[PDB]
RNA sequence: CGACUCUUAGCGGUGGAUCACUCGGCUCGUGCGUCGAUGAAGAACGCAGCUAGCUGCGAGAAUUAAUGUGAAUUGCAGGACACAUUGAUCAUCGACACUUCGAACGCACUUGCGGCCCCGGGUUCCUCCCGGGGCUACGCCUGUCUGAGCGUCGCU
RNA sequence: AGCCUUGAAGCCUAGGGCGCGGGCCCGGGUGGAGCCGCCGCAGGUGCAGAUCUUGGUGGUAGUAGCAAAUAUUCAAACGAGAACUUUGAAGGCCGAAGUGGAGAAGGGUUCCAUGUGAACAGCAGUUGAACAUGGGUCAGUCGGUCCUGAGAGAUGGGCGAGCGCCGUUCCGAAGGGACGGGCGAUGGCCUCCGUUGCCCUCAGCCGAUCGAAAGGGAGUCGGGUUCAGAUCCCCGAAUCCG
RNA sequence: GGCUAAAUACCGGCACGAGACCGAUAGUCAACAAGUACCGUAAGGGAAAGUUGAAAAGAACUUUGAAGAGAGAGUUCAAG
RNA sequence: CGCGACCUCAGAUCAGACGUGGCGACCCGCUGAAUUUAAGCAUAUUAGUCAGCGGAGGAAAAGAAACUAACCAGGAUUCCC
């Protein structure tokens, strides 16, 4: 009975959503995600998974303010003007 | 809140409210039952928003 | 031959920019010649078609002397619909025919302010060359 | 279950959203390819997973 | 009778405010009538009103922030939003007149010793 | 007249919002 | 006879090999070499007249302003007293704007509780209730203010 | 000064041939846009196997099988179509430790109305938890929200190359409060009461914070009402807290 | 005790150019709504999938059928 | 007792600043194996390498001899042969 009868007795979630990353690894009973190690100040990331880090890492999201940044990189980050009025 | 909902309601369409009732939708939206108070006939008023 | 190090000449980066060009760009790319009259009037060769130019199809079926205005210049299929160029569909009702723009020769410009300023500037800069070579 | 969170009850219904057929006028598009909507989700085929 | 930002430069708050309240306005009406039948035209215009509201608002923010711009302008110390942004770590460097002191030694050193244009014969 | 119009430095005090006033009062 | 079976061929199916194509890869080289408490990377949730995804954007939400451009966008519709100095569209991008979480910051992570100041509506100055706005995290440096010591002293 | 839209590659061929052979040429057909000979260069260069990889297809084979829990029948209706849907009538079963009426966890729209009968529901279906189009969850009083439990967990401190770990009162100047009293400054229903700042006085708690939809925890019941919601909506009658 | 450019490094980034490279079981996992669908409590694992036509001209209308499907007809150089 | 200097040390939503996190191809400081070779294996090798931790910049680090030499002497650092 270590099959198909013990797997009627699982109803009670071990993760759910965590707060920072979004995966459902946030541990409910350690309080700690075991994908991004929230609560931790700093982001959970191992060398020892590239597929890992490339799955999460800069670019694969919005970029919502870096790629403004490389755009007025292109001016030197110019600002206070504006181009000649008509 | 129910609080705004009210003042919103009343400003807006120059009504008054007797009560606010609420509850958030399976879809994610906020609905608002909102009952006038006995004077104001929420048919008339209806119209009015043109809602009728 | 090209020696221009930063304009490629590949393929694939050519296609890729002429299926993925913004509609400014289309603009210029949907280019028609002039008739031998506007050619000698104006000095100007080609022109970007616009709506409500005239022009004659040159090339394919609907070849002919058939003078047409352009009523849409459909840049994201790159072609422009013309007058009494069309055919019937299946239940009867009449559709344009695509023609490209480099397939027709435009006979009379929808001429404005912002026209004849494309006209002369083209025109100047084509004098300047001929200068150049005297 | 019917004891929700905001969190959860929130999540839940922009999956309820997501799950519909396409607009038909998206086939008359110039370059479309999209024949239906290749993501549907079955409460009972397939779950979400919390 | 279309918002153009032009026609809004100059007109004073309390007016501007005016007109997005009959913007707001208009728009909830059209909200209605999305749902109760309203005619395509009706539909077409909710955009043309969505943005005319963010037209107005857009004028009266840099209506605002063109004057508090004048307000700090001499002040040392102006609110954070009105500083440049650059990048972080190009507010943190030496400014221009930091970057050109010199130690009274590297000046005198300078003055003395100043590098000369010279040639040398084939 | 349709026709004939269709073919063609200091601070403002009163923009300055109502808080930033009083903190110089 | 004839069924059935075998072989070959024509035609028809099943299947998707081959060939041709290539808005994708890979490798080399070049220029620059730029994130964040002024809130980054990342995540969540929203935003289209009809729109699920991809894409873009943030309640000003498939974008505002400005500049260049110069007649479209387009699957259908529509045309705001939209459209030629009353500028469609696209591009650019310096102005303005940028929901929630996140180093993430009032305290906690349930949209749970506060506190301080100002403002507005309730009534009717105070209270009280409602709404809005601004603050309220750790460390740390310079200075400030307020203190402590049977620390070392001086005068009383 | 090769071939090619007067038809390339590819593919098919009881067509004609060449070579010991690896192979190649020509005829016919299909196809619709590129290809080949010679001299040299280069190689990810030749498949029958590897219980080889991926994909496709056979015989087996219309075969095993569609057999756990007693059971169906008659008439009518819709409908192209009925053993299976619906209504009526029979005969049966679960037999209040139920095949009944409700919940917790989990699901997440499966709920309700209408429509379809393509795919799915291992026969069928006019039917469905399928598909399609639209709806539906209303509270001071029912829970959460608060308390603390087993425990988890900051700061002080300690350790630690370091991300950090230990630790929970232990090496801590850990109270931002107050009746009242004294001073000023401000107010208003300026009478006198408030507010605000300072000073005097008084103060164990001694551990931030988290931790239970079954523990603790004030206070809502009756009648009606929907396709689907009701101790929540409406009618009525109460109550707790501030 | 201290500072110091240049020549040097650069499989991430922004923007480019090329190749005796691969050519949809190849080349990146990813030519496409791909780190997507989907699996796992989780750390993680992770595809398949390109091609009508020059142009939608994408087959009106008639007829059998409940329909799927057919027979005629029509477009196209070709639906062989 | 009181007042006042200094020293040491505290509290502030005190005025003004600054650090945090990410990316990480290249760079700097640590920590750091075992597969493997030795036809066994323990030193050795793998290797100061993978994995782990920290910190940067457009480069980083280094760098103007407590150097090399032993010559008739050279003359910071870095890179190539
Ligand atoms: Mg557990
Ligand atoms: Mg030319
Ligand atoms: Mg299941
Ligand atoms: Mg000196
Ligand atoms: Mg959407
Ligand atoms: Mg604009
Ligand atoms: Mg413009
Ligand atoms: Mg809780
Ligand atoms: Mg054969
Ligand atoms: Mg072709
Ligand atoms: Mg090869
Ligand atoms: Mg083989
Ligand atoms: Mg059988
Ligand atoms: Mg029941
Ligand atoms: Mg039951
Ligand atoms: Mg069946
Ligand atoms: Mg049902
Ligand atoms: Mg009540
Ligand atoms: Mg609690
Ligand atoms: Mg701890
Ligand atoms: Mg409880
Ligand atoms: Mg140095
Ligand atoms: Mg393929
Ligand atoms: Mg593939
Ligand atoms: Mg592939
Ligand atoms: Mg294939
Ligand atoms: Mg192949
Ligand atoms: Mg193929
Ligand atoms: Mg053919
Ligand atoms: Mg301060
Ligand atoms: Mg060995
Ligand atoms: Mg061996
Ligand atoms: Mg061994
Ligand atoms: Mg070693
Ligand atoms: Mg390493
Ligand atoms: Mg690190
Ligand atoms: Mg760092
Ligand atoms: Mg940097
Ligand atoms: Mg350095
Ligand atoms: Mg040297
Ligand atoms: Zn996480």
């Amino acid at each position: 009975t270590k099959g198909t009868s013990s797997f009627g007795k699982r109803r009670n979630k071990t993760h759910t959503l965590c707060r920072r990353c979004g995966s459902k690894a946030y541990h409910l009973q350690k309080s700690t995600c075991g994908k991004c190690g929230y609560p931790a100040k700093r982001k959970r990331k191992y060398n020892w998974s590239a597929k890992a880090k490339r799955r999460n890492t800069t670019g694969t999201g919005r970029m919502r303010h870096l790629k403004i940044v490389y755009r007025r990189f292109r001016h030197g980050f110019r600002e206070g003007t504006t181009p000649k009025p008509k | 809140n129910k609080h705004q909902i009210k003042q919103a309601v009343k400003k807006l369409y120059d009504i008054d409210v007797a009560k606010v009732n609420t509850l958030i939708r399976p879809d994610g939206e906020k609905k608002a039952y909102v009952r006038l108070a006995p004077d104001y006939d929420a048919l008339d008023v209806a119209n009015k928003i043109g809602i009728i | 031959m090209k020696f221009n190090p930063f304009v490629t000449s590949d393929r694939s980066k050519n296609r890729k920019r002429h299926f993925n060009a913004p509609s400014h760009i289309r603009r210029k790319i949907m280019s028609s010649p002039l008739s031998k009259e506007l050619r000698q009037k104006y000095n100007v060769r080609s022109m970007p078609i616009r709506k409500d130019d005239e022009v004659q199809v040159v090339r394919g079926h609907y070849k002919g002397q058939q003078i047409g205005k352009v009523v849409q210049v459909y840049r994201k299929k790159y072609v422009i619909y013309i007058e009494r160029v069309q055919r019937e569909k299946a239940n009867g009702t009449t559709v344009h025919v695509g023609i490209h723009p480099s397939k027709v020769v435009i006979t009379r410009l929808k001429l404005d302010k912002d026209r004849k300023k494309i006209l002369e500037r083209k025109a100047k800069s084509r004098q300047v060359g001929k200068e150049k070579g005297k | 279950s019917s004891h929700k969170t905001f969190r959860i009850k929130r999540f839940l219904a922009k999956k309820q959203k997501q799950n519909r057929p396409i607009p038909q006028w998206i086939w008359m598009k110039t370059g479309n390819k999209i024949r239906y909507n290749s993501k549907r989700r079955h409460w009972r085929r397939t779950k979400l997973g919390l | 009778a279309k918002i153009k930002a032009r026609d809004l430069r100059g007109k004073k708050k309390e007016e501007l405010l005016k007109q997005l309240d009959d913007l707001k306005v208009e728009l909830s009406q059209l909200r209605v009538a999305k749902v109760t039948g309203g005619a395509a035209s009706k539909l077409s215009k909710i955009r043309v009103v969505r943005k005319s509201i963010a037209r107005v608002l857009t004028v009266i923010n840099q209506t605002q922030k063109e004057n508090l711009r004048k307000f700090y302008k001499g002040k040392k110390y102006k609110p954070l939003d009105l500083r440049p942004k650059k990048t972080r770590a190009m507010r943190r460097r030496l400014n221009k007149h930091e970057e050109s002191l010199k130690t009274k030694k590297q000046q005198r050193k300078e003055r003395l010793y100043p590098l000369r244009k010279y040639a040398v014969k084939a | 007249e349709s026709r004939k119009r269709k073919r063609p430095n200091d601070v403002d005090m009163s923009w300055i919002p109502q808080e930033t006033l009083n903190q110089i009062n």
